[PDB]
Order: structure tokens, then C-alpha cells, then sequence
């Protein structure tokens, strides 16, 4: 019954939601973990201008 | 009552210094950019040495005014006025003769479209700061003051870099000019009790209690727009903000 497969997602969303680890692991580079944005790579397409400012 | 000091270095000559750079400006072709730029430059630097002589004159034992020189306004000489300064105001003359060279520099890259209007602003800008930081009369300190308003109000519409700077210039000169009036209130109020405007001798003049109260608050008024105190403080950012980095 496809309408009882929605009641059934809903029913089990909510309970992953009420009884989640609160600190759950994570991998260190993985987003929120500890080493996530550590030294990252620098971005492509910077240029460094010199001699700007000049009088002339 | 001649009050010259003996001092070769004067409050005059520092006075002086940025409206002769001015008056030699004026005349110098805007096709002659390195020199306007140089000329600017040197009468700012000059005068910042010249305040650094200023300070090592200085007496830190005296309450009296220092270096006190008159300057005549009528041969009547009924109204004669005074220039001096002590342990409170020698140090923002010597911070506004500092900070004049700061904008002539911040500009530098820029002055081929600035031209000698940027840095005249700023030397009669100084000429005029200065004087009312040396003034020892009531007066004087009013027109100096409110003399500071026309280039302030040039610098802000001119050199801003948005057309907010139109709505931040009008709020600029009417809140102080408001506060200025004020004072002007104030300054004659005194006039009529004393006869005179002179500060050495308004400070040795005793006011009643209901006058003190309401000439305090006309001074109030004035300086309260200046500082800012609220709730008349919102004319500052849209003024500080939409101006030229040196304004």
C-alpha cells in the first residue's frame, strides 16, 4: 500500500531524529570533522598584482 | 592691550603656513601636477615641524596661557581678541598639523583627477582647525568653527564615492549648523552680561545659578551635536561613512 509507505517513512524519519547519537563520529577530513578546512589547497584563478598605486 | 610674545615661533606664522600654500596654489596651472602635489605636500610637512617647535617651547608649570599674541580688530580697539594655548589644546594642534599630510598622502595616486582643489580644501581645512583650537575668545572660536563647514561640505560632495553623499553632505552641514547657532545664542547671552567675550576674563566673571543653568545648556546644545551624544549622533555615519578616505 503506497499510502502506508508514506505513514511508515514518516514514523521511522521521526524516531532516526528522536534517538540520534548526539555526538556522532565523524571522518577528520569529512565536513564537521576536526581536520575539515585544515591547510586546504588554494583556490585557483588569483593573480597578484605588483607595482599598483603608482603616481604616475 | 598689545599682547605679543617674544617667542620666534608663534601661533601666526603656524597659521599662516597653509593659507600661504593655498594663495600659491590658486595661481599654479592644473597642468602642473607634480608641482601643486609637491607645493601641498611640503606646506603640510613644514607645518607639522613647525607645531614640533611649538611643543618644545612649551612650559608644563604654568596654568597661564602661553605663547599669547593679540591681533587687533578695530582702531576703536573696544573689541580685541587673543591667541594662546595651554596643556589641553597644544596637542591636537600638534595632531591636526599631523594628520593634514596623512590626507595630502592618502590622495597621491589620485591628484592627476583631484587637482589643487583637493589639497586647498585640506590647507584651509587645517588653517581654520587650528585657529579654533587657538582661540582664547568666545567669538572667534563661533566664526572659525563655522567657517570649517564650507570645505568639509566641498570635500564631502565632490570626492565621495556615491550619490548618497549628497543626503550625507545636507545632514553634515544642517545638524552643525543647528549646534552652531546654538552657540551663537549662548555667546551673545554672555556678551550682554559682561560686555565682553574674552575667556581670560569670562573665567573671572561669576554668573548667577539660573544663568549658569541656562547658558550651560545653549553650550550644551552645540557641543552635544559635535561629540556625538544621542539621540542627535546620526548625522555621523552617513557623513563618515560616504566621504573620501582623507575626509
Amino acid at each position: 500500500d503506497v499510502d502506508r509507505i508514506d505513514k511508515l517513512i514518516a514514523h521511522g524519519e521521526a524516531e532516526y531524529n528522536k534517538w540520534r547519537h548526539p555526538d556522532p563520529y565523524i571522518v577528520p577530513w569529512a565536513p564537521g570533522g576536526s581536520k575539515f578546512c585544515r591547510n586546504p589547497t588554494p583556490p585557483a584563478g588569483i593573480e597578484i598584482v605588483y607595482n599598483y598605486g603608482l603616481e604616475d | 592691550l598689545e599682547h605679543f610674545c617674544e617667542c620666534y615661533f608663534n601661533l601666526s606664522g603656524l597659521i599662516l603656513c597653509p593659507v600661504l600654500g593655498s594663495i600659491i596654489l590658486l595661481f599654479i596651472p592644473n597642468s602642473r601636477i607634480r608641482l601643486i602635489r609637491l607645493i601641498g605636500l611640503c606646506a603640510s610637512l613644514i607645518t607639522f615641524l613647525y607645531s614640533l617647535v611649538l611643543w618644545i617651547q612649551f612650559d608644563s608649570s604654568t596654568a597661564k596661557f602661553q605663547f599669547v599674541e593679540s591681533l587687533r580688530w578695530l582702531p576703536y580697539e573696544n573689541i580685541n581678541f587673543y591667541l594662546g594655548i595651554d596643556g589641553i589644546s597644544l596637542f591636537f594642534v600638534i595632531l591636526t598639523t599631523f594628520l593634514i599630510p596623512i590626507c595630502i598622502l592618502v590622495g597621491w595616486s589620485g591628484m592627476r583627477s583631484y587637482g589643487k582643489e583637493y589639497i586647498i580644501a585640506f590647507l584651509i581645512c587645517e588653517f581654520l582647525m587650528i585657529a579654533v583650537f587657538c582661540m582664547l575668545d568666545l567669538l572667534l572660536f563661533y566664526v572659525f568653527f563655522e567657517s570649517v563647514l564650507i570645505p568639509m561640505f566641498i570635500i564631502i560632495g565632490v570626492w565621495g564615492s556615491r550619490q548618497r553623499k549628497i543626503k550625507a553632505a545636507y545632514q553634515f552641514f544642517l545638524y552643525t549648523l543647528l549646534g552652531s547657532l546654538f552657540m551663537l545664542l549662548a555667546i551673545l547671552l554672555i556678551l550682554f552680561q559682561t560686555g565682553t567675550t574674552d575667556l581670560q576674563i569670562l573665567l573671572t566673571t561669576e554668573f548667577s545659578e539660573r544663568r549658569q543653568i541656562f547658558l550651560w545648556i545653549a553650550f550644551f546644545a552645540s557641543f552635544a551635536v559635535k561629540v556625538p551624544m544621542v539621540p542627535v549622533h546620526i548625522w555621523l555615519p552617513e557623513a563618515h561613512v560616504e566621504a573620501p578616505t582623507a575626509g
